[PDB]
RNA sequence: AAACUUUCAACAACGGAUCUCUUGGUUCUCGCAUCGAUGAAGAACGCAGCGAAAUGCGAUACGUAAUGUGAAUUGCAGAAUUCCGUGAAUCAUCGAAUCUUUGAACGCACAUUGCGCCCCUUGGUAUUCCAGGGGGCAUGCCUGUUUGAGCGUCAUU
RNA sequence: CGUGGAGGUCAGUGACGAAGCCUAGACCGUAAGGUCGGGUCGAACGGCCUCUAGUGCAGAUCUUGGUGGUAGUAGCAAAUAUUCAAAUGAGAACUUUGAAGACUGAAGUGGGGAAAGGUUCCACGUCAACAGCAGUUGGACGUGGGUUAGUCGAUCCUAAGAGAUGGGGAAGCUCCGUUUCAAAGGCCUGAUUUUAUGCAGGCCACCAUCGAAAGGGAAUCCGGUUAAGAUUCCGGAACCUGG
RNA sequence: AUAUUGGCGAGAGACCGAUAGCGAACAAGUACAGUGAUGGAAAGAUGAAAAGAACUUUGAAAAGAGAGUGAAAAAGUACGUGAAAUUGUUGAAAGGGAAGGGCAUUUGAUCAGACA
């Protein structure tokens, strides 16, 4: 009477979809994320989790504009444009 | 030996720069010497062969025969000579991959460029 | 659901798009390792999680 | 065409002989449960009938 | 092939516009084309060629807009230079060089000479 | 969709997913020079929008089928 | 690594009949659930006493008796029933030690410089070295040492002018100078005797 | 006696050990200092002539521009002028651009592709109504400006 | 004695077959083990003096992987039940049409929906796997097609309640609090002929926001049509809100 | 001058060599489980070159037998070497409620050495 005929009545979801980390982690009633902290201002994570950090530190995404950066560190951040030697 | 920090003898090193080297790069790795009528001609060794050179086979199964290159294709670190084919059972053909260390170029091809290449490294064309 | 919203119902546009095997040409290219699409979904099976 | 439908029925076959029922059957099998062997059964109330 | 990216710098404003819209109908008529030929690899070239238009006109008001602010403070933030954020918060050439009026009759009367010991 | 043009005097259209009814109207009587009744849209399974747009009864949908050469 | 095999959360089930006691990774459904973990003979376990760098790798040795064993590898040199003991086809040389003159120092070319070599008497220990290059015998060849050979005579001079340059390429050959003196050199393998050719300079800067 | 059970060899199976490989790791040493309100890291969806993914990219979408190298790309189809040249390509470099919807996230809101307002403008016989196109509207604090408040308070009629 | 590497030596062995593996074939050592012949094989590997360790397995209800005996055995026994002929097919107890026979019996095995699933709905091609027998059929596989709204819903309002700002705590991430010890905010006409808005000058004192696809709620019905959609499309006839 | 298991660029090792080494040599923080915080694998090797078996005949087809490519199909997309458990056929041998072992010989199979 706990076990398989009362998984039967298991159809109210907890939890959606979040916008900040997409992980359907958004509990419904208490309106925050459990994994990403949102909507708080601060990325949840914590040293205890050291698993929890590599699958979300810098580098496991695009990086649109940090893989820009030492390219045009090397150059010394120049301006202008070629000369056509 | 080794005299310098900013060269590698390393082995997995000088692999994976060889096997994952970009398309421009493959240009100077496929080079093909030039024969030694033409070497008394120019006075150079090597060159990176070009689509529309003349080439003889002088190491392997193909050895002795000659043609023209076809098509030089990077992707597999080799070039296909023209008039040298397995014929297939059922009546199609296909080339055979040669690598280009073991050719050697007969006639070369000529463009502007060309020219400023073998002025530049030592040349003496006419 | 049959009152979905537009937010689901755009991430089961891009479950079907996926839901297609492996196109033949990609079998014969040059130092192929992909043999078959391992990360194929069906709907029996495996439930998508929203 | 007939190549590389050739090509699709030698790299099934690996499939088959795990019956697979699609090539999307990657259900994984649990080597063992903890439910069945992590327990002492005494006196009194136990975990199944 | 398609269109070359110095043969538009010669041409005017008006008539920039109008090679971008001449294009926009052949690339619309192409995908008509597309379902019912098997494959159309043209498409390719008039689609970049909406690519090289674009730029073109955006380069030559992005270079009209730096001549009306030229010669004069605070010109747009897009314009300014990028370089990164906290070598913008940085003291100038200028403030990192200035010295109290103390330090400077110091530094003159007092600076590091050059000398060797041999005899 | 070609059973739709000749009864129902009906284009059908795949139109870009950011655009309405107002827009779909608007460029459908620019392009083709043709007067539009009412416009129908719906978003597809697959994840684009498609809009069926009926012309006016002056406006035959036959023949502007011809000129952009789909049929 | 001080972390690997550590990257698990198992736990020990308890005490059942059918099973043992070895902590099994928790969780379900992964088919890596309801493994053993954090044991030495678990598969994907930790090692026993996992190697720590603070190992003590050099060795440290008394100055005089290093001396000590630097002059013991010298006066054998002389000796020359022990070279040959050694290798260093050294049988046709009239007298041993050998001393070459000190032009043999001034030498700008490789190619004069083996010409020189070969003079004095040690062509078949120059040949004993490119007869003998061989494959490593086991998985030091992907370790970058990949050849191995044998080693051939050493030359001692007193002042550089360009010889440590000449020999620099041809094989087997080591130059060394008097100051230096490697014990590593003077007995490869801890075995009396390498052949060395002395030049003149050198050797009366020896006293 | 056959069958059957057991033992060993031969060849054939099941199974993936051994031996040999290696674009991966691991530790050790040296050189350098560079993320973000000029919108970062992260996320969602989209992009190819034929792609599901990895890698790349943002309606200019496996890339546009500038420069260097100077004939490819390749599984196929396609392009021959694009080959003594302002010029090939999934090349190399990178100094100019685009940068969807989000995110500290910033008009308010968000389980919604919800709901306002201001300016410039075009169409609908319209400053007011409806729609399209372009541009704006968060909070804390500092310096400056402008308009103010208080019998806090001074002079002056 | 044997194992993985290291320094040295045998100018050691090797595509004329190195290492491995099999071998009721041979030889040596009391033994650890060593050597040789044969078969298989396809690229590196040994002797000897030394150095170094992640150096020797039958057990730990050992770890991972693989295979047996039991065994062609227990079993596939709830829900009243199947039968004949033809077509299709290499093949039919199971597919398809027809002829009979039965059941659910309007608190159904019928016709629609809410949570929930996500293309399963429909057509075409097709049977290696899957439906604990079968298979030509399928909720399987391969390729395509399909969801149309001024009126149906969401959006809007408030319920129990969530929650910023002004503030007050807190070392701090953050806590209390909902009109509070706060200077909390915009309408309505004019009058105009710089025409845009001066001033006329009154009134208001309330003051975030989120919270129901079952409560509250502006307004649509009938007949046709699809392989698959309709209070949405077509034909016909109405009503509502902002202008 | 000092610190540094992170970011970027380098150079090396008496280290490990696919149950090892990071969890990951491979579309790995991926497939998959959980409401959730989080948990989290398996998976490398045809050949020098696809020359990936045209064609013939039996079969409804998968495939089989030939032919052919190749140095090698005792390398055929289940692919380098393919060990043991376990199994099939053939050949030998034994056998009344076990089997296996020790000393000693018979019979049967098999085999090296030496006699110039």
């Amino acid at each position: 009477g706990k076990g398989t005929p009362s998984f039967g009545k298991r159809h109210n979801k907890s939890h959606t979809l979040c916008n900040r980390c997409g992980r359907r982690s958004f509990h419904v009633q208490k309106k925050t994320c459990s994994s990403c902290g949102y909507p708080a201002a601060k990325t949840r994570s914590y040293n205890w989790g050291a698993k929890a950090k590599r699958r979300h530190t810098t580098g496991t995404g695009r990086m649109r504009y940090l893989k820009h950066v030492s390219r045009r560190f090397k150059n010394g951040f120049q301006t202008g444009s070629a000369s056509k030697a | 030996a080794k005299q310098s920090l900013d060269v590698s003898s390393d082995r997995r090193k000088a692999r994976k720069a060889y096997f994952t080297a970009p398309s421009s790069q493959r240009r100077v790795l496929l080079s093909a010497p030039l024969s030694k009528e033409l070497r008394a001609q120019y006075g150079i060794k090597a060159l990176p062969i070009r689509r529309d050179d003349e080439v003889l086979v002088v190491r392997g199964s193909k050895k002795g025969q000659e043609g023209k290159i076809s098509s030089v294709y990077r992707l597999k670190f080799a070039v296909q000579v023209d008039k040298v084919t397995k014929e297939k059972v059922n009546g199609a053909s296909v080339p055979i991959n040669l690598h280009p260390s073991k050719l050697v170029i007969t006639k070369l091809h000529l463009d502007k460029d060309r020219k400023a290449l073998i002025q530049r490294k030592g040349g003496k064309l006419e | 659901a049959a009152q979905k919203s537009f937010r689901i119902k755009q991430k089961m546009a891009k479950a079907k798009k996926q839901n297609r095997p492996l196109p033949q040409w990609i079998r014969l290219r040059t130092n192929n390792t992909i043999r078959y699409n391992a990360k194929r979904r069906n709907w029996r099976r495996t439930k998508m999680n929203i | 065409r007939s190549k590389a439908d050739r090509m699709a029925k030698m790299e099934r076959r690996e499939r088959n002989r795990h019956a697979k029922q699609g090539e999307s059957d990657r259900h994984n099998a649990v080597s063992l449960s903890k439910h069945l062997f992590s327990g002492k059964r005494g006196v009194g109330k136990t975990d199944f009938r | 092939a398609g269109v070359k990216a110095y043969e538009l710098r010669t041409k005017s404003k008006e008539q920039l516009a109008s090679q971008l819209v001449d294009l926009k109908k052949e690339l619309a008529e192409l995908k008509v084309q597309k379902l019912s030929r098997p494959s159309l690899p043209k498409i390719k070239t008039v689609r970049k060629s909406i690519a090289c238009v674009l730029t073109v006109i955006n380069e030559q008001q992005r270079e009209a807009v730096r001549q009306l602010y030229k010669g004069k403070k605070y010109q747009p933030k897009d314009l300014r230079a990028k370089k990164t954020r906290a070598l913008r918060r940085a003291l100038t050439k200028f403030e990192a060089s200035q010295v109290t009026e103390k330090q400077r009759k110091k530094q003159i009367a007092f600076p590091q000479r050059k000398y060797a010991i041999k005899a | 969709a070609m059973k739709k043009v000749e009864d129902g005097n009906i284009l059908v259209f795949q139109v870009s997913m950011k655009a309405n009814k107002y827009q779909i109207k608007k460029a459908v009587k620019e392009l083709y020079e043709v007067d539009v009744l009412k416009v129908n849209t719906l978003v597809r399974p697959n994840g684009t929008k498609k809009a069926y747009v009926r012309l006016t009864a002056d406006y035959d949908a036959l023949d502007i089928a011809n000129r952009i050469g789909y049929i | 690594s001080e972390k690997a095999g550590h990257q698990t959360s198992a736990e020990s089930w308890g005490t059942g009949r059918a099973v043992a006691r070895i902590p099994r990774v928790g969780g379900g459904g992964t088919g890596r659930s309801g493994q053993g973990a954090f044991g030495n003979m678990c598969r994907g376990g930790r090692m026993f006493a996992p190697t720590k760098t603070w190992r003590k790798w050099n060795v440290k040795v008394n100055h005089n008796e290093k001396r000590y064993a630097t002059a013991s590898a010298i006066a054998a040199t002389a000796v020359a029933s022990l070279v040959l003991a050694r290798g260093h086809r050294v049988e046709k040389i009239p007298e041993i030690p050998l001393v070459v003159s000190t032009d043999l120092e001034s030498i700008q070319k490789t190619k004069e410089a083996v010409a020189a070599l070969k003079a004095v008497g040690a062509h078949s220990d120059l040949l004993k070295v490119l007869k003998s290059k061989k494959l490593r015998a086991g998985k030091g060849k992907y370790r970058n040492r990949r050849w191995t050979q044998r080693r051939g005579p050493l030359v001692v001079y007193a002042e550089d002018n360009g010889i440590v340059k000449a020999l620099r390429n041809v094989p087997g050959v080591e130059t060394a100078n008097v100051a230096s003196l490697n014990l590593l050199q003077l007995a490869p393998g801890a075995h009396l005797g390498r052949f060395v050719i002395w030049t003149e300079a050198a050797f009366t800067k020896l006293d």
